[PDB]
């Protein structure tokens, strides 16, 4: 069985940064790259970027350059985001998507839960 | 040699090389600015260097641009069903 | 990069009707389109991992076709669990793009 749990319920006032976690279990954290997708009801899903485990190989989608950051810790199999200066246009849900293989291009076969971002 | 040569074997009979007992730097090929497709299933290239395997096989054959897709596990097509088929549990790298 | 703009804003078909889900591509990328099932309140679930293949745990109703530019997915019968969102993505280059999604209803 594959487990991809998400904390969810992320609310921060505009102009600040929040931490997002994506703990992965049930498979290999070494042989599986981590990819991220943000669910926006306005125009559907979009790709955030790709990060490899146990390293700092960075490739950011041209849509969310700058604010989006990639951080991965080998222990606990948790990959991180800390997006600073979140605006009211960023209120949506974040999903971390597991791909079929760790080699681009992929189709993100298994998706876990979603971490909702909301401005209060 | 398996990437640059005057002529390679065609898809009707792809040739195997059995590359082994040597070290390799996959990131050198990864950083190349000519290779487009890098559908490398199984072990990630960033850990491919560190990870040690019994052998690393090699292939080389000519296929159409729209029929490059047919060299993946769980695939059907003209090349996939007739010339070359890939196992469902495939582990390796593909470059086009 | 290649951007996904699906052509079916909404799909209104009954149970068991034969109908196709058409999503276009920005340019001729051959056949690198994927499909996901996103129920309301459910994360998008893989349905057809490629243009016309079949992944594990797939209902036999889903079967896609790839023409190179206009990718369609023809579904012979529609059940209650099929009521979800349909998404198309290009797995051709590194910068990935997702479709807007289509809501199915009776």
């Amino acid at each position: 069985q594959v487990q991809l749990q998400q904390p969810g319920a992320e609310l921060v006032l505009p102009g600040a940064s929040v931490k997002l976690s994506c703990k992965a279990s049930g498979y290999t954290f070494t042989n599986y790259w981590m990819h991220w997708v943000k669910q926006r009801p306005g125009h559907g899903l979009e790709w955030i970027g790709e990060i490899d485990p146990f390293d700092t190989y960075i490739k950011i989608n041209q849509k969310f350059k700058g604010k989006s950051t990639l951080t991965v810790d080998t222990s606990s199999s948790t990959a991180y985001m800390q997006l600073s200066s979140l605006t009211s246009e960023d209120s949506a849900v974040y999903y971390c998507a597991r791909p079929d293989s760790s080699g681009y291009p992929v189709y993100f076969d298994y998706w876990g839960q979603g971490t909702t971002l909301t401005v209060s | 040699e398996v990437f640059n040569a005057t002529r390679f074997a065609s898809v009707y009979a792809w040739n195997r090389k059995r590359i082994s007992n040597c070290v390799a730097d996959y990131s050198v090929l990864y950083n190349s600015a000519s290779f487009s497709t890098f559908k490398c299933y199984g072990v990630s290239p960033t850990k491919l260097n560190d990870l040690c395997f019994t052998n690393v096989y090699a292939d080389s054959f000519v296929i159409r641009g729209d029929e490059v897709r047919q060299i993946a596990p769980g695939q059907t097509g003209k090349i996939a069903d007739y010339n070359y088929k890939l196992p469902d549990d495939f582990t390796g790298c593909v470059i086009a | 990069d290649i951007v996904m703009t699906q052509s079916h804003k909404f799909m209104s078909t009954s149970v068991g009707d034969r109908v196709s889900i058409t999503c276009k591509a920005s340019q001729d990328v051959g056949t690198y389109i994927a499909w996901y099932q996103q129920k309301p309140g459910q994360s998008p679930k893989l349905l057809i991992y490629w243009a016309s293949t079949r992944h594990t745990g797939v209902p036999d109703r889903f079967t896609g076709s790839g023409s190179g530019t206009n990718y369609t997915l023809t579904i012979s019968s529609v059940q209650a669990e099929d009521l979800a969102l349909y998404h198309c993505q290009q797995h051709y280059s590194t910068p990935y793009t997702f479709g807007g999604g289509t809501k199915l209803e009776i």
